[PDB]
């Protein structure tokens, strides 16, 4: 038994390394490269942020929750930790909604919208999504002990005390993952119908978007989906989900955060030789 | 005293920097007697604007100059499609634009001006004579004439195109497109064909923005 | 008949130059200076970063001191730098944005700017008004003008691309003496310490020295294959450099009337850019088209070292009068200053 | 008369070339070197100054 937490301990180690040198190489690539300082970079830059705070407190905090079996930090520490992690999820997935946003606008518009791509409209909604997100879970998380009256989580374990009503559950899951998820799925489509369309339009005046577009949405579905499938499982049927498999899908959550720079930051080539420049050193 | 001279600055230059990034600039290149100053009814300088997006045409009244329009969005060359004897001359001037070390990245808006000339020369002058290729040749089953025209026309316009499009997908690979067409004398179409041209560009370097195309 | 036999005769004594040249070759540049001991490995490395532009950057030139530094780009601005500060003494806006050259002022009170208009702008910088004011305009060029110098502050010799170079009068606006012996369009001029004598390199593989008094061409200097856009001076004026697209520097001396060393480098394909010499001339620096810009030893031909700090091509450069610092400038929004 | 008339100036020129004093390669070299190692001692990029000395940084 010993062998399996080293094992679990060795891989969580191992992808919270990788997820925050990724993006604090995200980081770097943009404070060093003048030609990166783009207003549609600005987007990678808060994802960036959000998966760092992900990378940083989130994986290794919740690993040693596991590892231990207990939380043994206090109550306070766990609602903050919980706050934490939920609103730099939250922030993560509005950026991504966001970076879905920004593409189907300078795609579908790519000549009306290169003069609303101002840096005052990327920082509004970069701080309408975080402001989204802290709205959606830091009162929700802190303050649900006082409005009920009693803490019902156990001082030993650390866990959300409002996932157990079905309410507010699905309400902040629909308004956290299916909704977004089913807009950057909407989104994403219509970007394929417009590369396929300019590609015969062409033809008509005279594929590489099948790996990648499929690929950022699988990334984040499959890495996304089964803590939102057992999420909404677990508020009505209390103990059908497993345990080890509860664990598995919290943890798929912060996978998603240290893929995120491959999926977006990676793709534009200046970011690609930025990355060959910093490694070697 | 003089770093916030030199902060002030810097506030004006970014805010024409906003302004010079907000418009599109174009490289206007032709022949002689090939109706460059005709394309559009709206160093010299032409202006115009479509759907509140602005456009600027630059011409110049020869190989070395072509390293200034780096950074242009596109390349309006114009062919005068209704003579043959500078036809060849034209094919060969496209050549050197298209596989140039400065244009590479450049995509290039053909306008085969004077196409009601060319429909007029083929229906009385002999194209064949000209040029070799144009017999043993076909028109392709998916082509659509527009205004009801003459199968001959349509295999002569077609052919014309033809030899400007072998010289485009021979080299560049993807990198930049020649988006031909075709233009009367009296033809006000040509801002859209510009417009919707420059959209298609932009949103080609959209799409190798983000690794899609 | 007459068109045939003055053919015939300029055949024969273009065939006497080269036998006269011919028989004054007696060594080589590498044989005398074979004892010479090499400059060794030049460590030079950017000490400012000038990140105030936003378009290709064409030209640049410094002042008589070491201080102020005027540079042109392509977004229509004439940025005057403070050197020393990093700082921006002066924004001057122009006219067309499509600039090749601009030029500074022996005595400092005004600059020169230049291009694909085919005028030459003069700018006031000492005004009462407190602001930058267009002085005179010249406009007797139909090429697009390339190079432009100032002689004493009220002579400018432009080369343009009509395959003429004129010497102006700024009080006047008009061309005071022309030079028409070039065939092909001239891009790059450069002009001796004692602003009597300069040389024209065009685009017919041809460097050509003139007069700016005689308008008479001294010298014609053909050993370059492909089109040159790159001349300097030595230090001592009786020689000169050029810069081509053959990927090849040749320094030509004025009294050997030909050619003394290629800076050639097998590894260097690409074309250059500006050549520009130290403060005492033994290292010869030119921009080349591989985002980089080598430091050529002027006596041995060997690359002392390279100084890569630019991520596109870089297209001027320039050494102060004191030799402090050498400034290039390239098609990024970056001017970098090196020692 | 202009095409005879920048023939004979070319043919003038080319007589203003002839006409001049050609000093020898080795006498020319041995000048430019001589130059070069007077003045080593005063190039501020060939003998490497302090940082005291150098007014950048
Ligand atoms: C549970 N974990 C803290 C690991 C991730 C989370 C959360 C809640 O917010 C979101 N769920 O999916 C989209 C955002």
């Amino acid at each position: 038994r010993l062998w399996e937490v080293i094992t679990i301990a060795a891989v969580t180690a191992v992808v919270s390394l990788i997820t925050i040198v990724g993006n604090v190489l995200v980081m770097i690539s943009f404070k060093v490269n003048s030609q990166l300082k783009t207003v549609n970079n600005y987007y990678l830059l808060s994802l960036a942020c959000a998966d760092l705070i992900i990378g940083i407190f989130s994986m290794n905090l919740y690993t040693t929750y596991i590892l231990m079996g207990r939380w043994a930090l206090g109550s306070l520490a766990c609602d903050l930790w919980l706050a934490l992690d939920y609103v730099a999820s939250n922030a993560s997935v509005m950026n991504l909604l966001v970076i879905s946003f920004d593409r189907y606008f300078s795609i579908t518009r790519p000549l009306t919208y290169r003069a609303k791509r101002t840096p005052k409209r990327a920082g509004i909604m970069i701080g309408l999504a975080w402001l989204i997100s802290f709205i959606l879970w830091a009162p929700a998380i802190l303050c649900w002990q006082y409005l009920v009256g009693k803490r019902t989580v156990p001082l030993d374990e650390c866990q959300i005390q409002f996932l157990s009503e079905p309410t507010i559950t699905f309400g902040t899951a629909i308004a956290a993952f299916y909704i977004p998820v089913s807009v950057m799925t909407i989104l994403y489509c219509r970007i394929y119908r417009e590369t396929e369309k300019r590609t015969k339009d062409l033809a008509d005046l005279q594929r590489k978007a099948a790996q990648t577009l499929s690929a950022i949405l699988l990334a984040f579905i499959i890495t996304w989906t089964p803590y939102n499938i057992m999420v909404l499982v677990s508020t009505f049927c209390d103990k059908c989900v497993p345990v080890t498999l509860w664990h598995l899908g919290y943890w798929l959550c912060y996978v998603n955060s240290t893929v995120n720079p491959i999926c977006y930051a990676l793709c534009n080539r200046t970011f690609r030789k930025t990355f060959k420049m910093l490694l070697l050193c | 005293a003089a770093v916030e001279r030199s902060k002030m600055i810097d506030r004006n230059l970014r805010e024409d920097g906003e302004k010079a990034r907000r418009t599109l600039r174009l490289l206007l290149l032709g022949a002689d007697n090939s109706g460059k100053s005709t394309i559009v009814k709206q160093i010299f300088e032409t202006k115009f604007q479509v759907d509140k997006v602005n456009f600027h045409m630059f011409d110049v009244g020869r190989r070395k100059w072509i390293q200034c329009f780096n950074d242009v969005t596109a390349i309006i060359f114009v062919v005068d499609s209704s003579d043959y004897n500078r036809l060849q001359e034209a094919l060969n001037d496209f050549k050197s634009i298209w596989n140039n070390r400065w244009l590479r990245t450049i995509s290039v808006i053909l306008f085969l001006n004077k196409q009601d000339l060319l429909a007029e020369k083929v229906l009385a002058s002999k194209i064949e004579d000209y040029f070799p290729e144009f017999a043993r040749y076909t028109t392709p089953e998916d082509a659509t004439p527009e205004p009801g025209e003459d199968p001959r026309v349509t295999r002569a316009k077609y052919f014309i195109r033809k030899e400007f499009v072998d010289i485009s997908t021979a080299s560049g690979d993807g990198r930049h497109i020649c988006y031909p067409h075709f233009t009367c004398a009296v033809d006000t179409e040509n801002a859209r064909r510009i417009f919707n041209d420059c959209k298609d560009i932009i949103l080609q370097m959209n799409l190798r923005e983000y690794n899609l195309v | 008949s007459e068109l045939d036999q003055l053919r015939q005769e300029a055949e024969q004594l273009k065939n006497q130059i080269r036998d006269a040249r011919k028989a004054c070759a007696d060594a080589t540049l590498s044989q005398i200076t074979n004892n010479i001991d090499p400059v060794g490995r030049i460590q030079m490395r950017t000490r400012r970063t000038l990140r105030g532009h936003l378009a290709k950057i064409y030209a640049m030139h410094w002042g008589t001191d070491s201080r102020l530094l005027v540079s042109a780009s392509q977004d229509g601005k004439l940025i005057i730098w403070d050197s020393y500060t990093t700082n921006k003494v002066h924004a001057i806006p122009l006219r067309s944005s499509w600039v090749m050259t601009c030029a500074y002022a022996p005595s400092g009170n005004y600059v020169a700017c230049g291009g694909l208009d085919n005028i030459c702008s003069i700018y006031n910088l000492k005004t009462r008004e407190g602001n930058v004011r267009v002085s005179r305009e010249l406009a007797g060029h139909t090429g697009y003008l390339s190079c432009c110098r100032f002689l004493d502050d009220n002579q400018i010799v432009t080369s343009s691309g009509d395959t003429t170079c004129a010497l102006w009068d700024i009080e006047t606006g008009q061309q005071t003496t022309t030079f028409t012996g070039h065939t092909g369009d001239v891009m790059s001029l450069s002009l001796a310490p004692d602003t009597r004598l300069f040389v024209s390199g065009a685009c017919d593989a041809s460097a050509k020295l003139w007069d700016v008094r005689e308008g008479m061409c001294r010298q014609t200097f053909t050993g370059h294959e492909s089109d040159i856009n790159a001349i300097c001076f030595f230090p001592n004026g009786n020689a000169f450099a050029t810069g081509s697209d053959d990927a090849t520097c040749r320094l030509f001396d004025l009294r050997a009337d030909q050619e003394l060393m290629t800076y050639s480098h097998d590894n260097i394909i690409c074309g250059i850019t500006s050549v520009s010499f130290s403060k005492s001339g033994r290292l010869l620096l030119a921009g080349y088209d591989d985002f980089n810009c080598n430091v050529w030893d002027a006596l041995k031909a060997d690359r002392a070292g390279v100084l890569a700090g630019h991520d596109n091509r870089v297209s001027c450069l320039g050494v102060t009068d004191d030799g402090m610092a050498v400034a290039t400038g390239s098609w990024d929004s970056f001017l970098k200053i090196w020692n | 008369t202009a095409s005879i008339a920048q023939a004979r100036k070319l043919v003038e020129q080319l007589k203003m070339e002839a006409n001049i004093d050609r000093i020898k390669v080795s006498k020319a070299a041995a000048d430019l070197m001589a130059y070069c190692e007077a003045h080593a001692k005063e190039d501020p990029l060939l003998t490497p100054v302090p940082a005291s000395e150098n007014p950048f940084r």
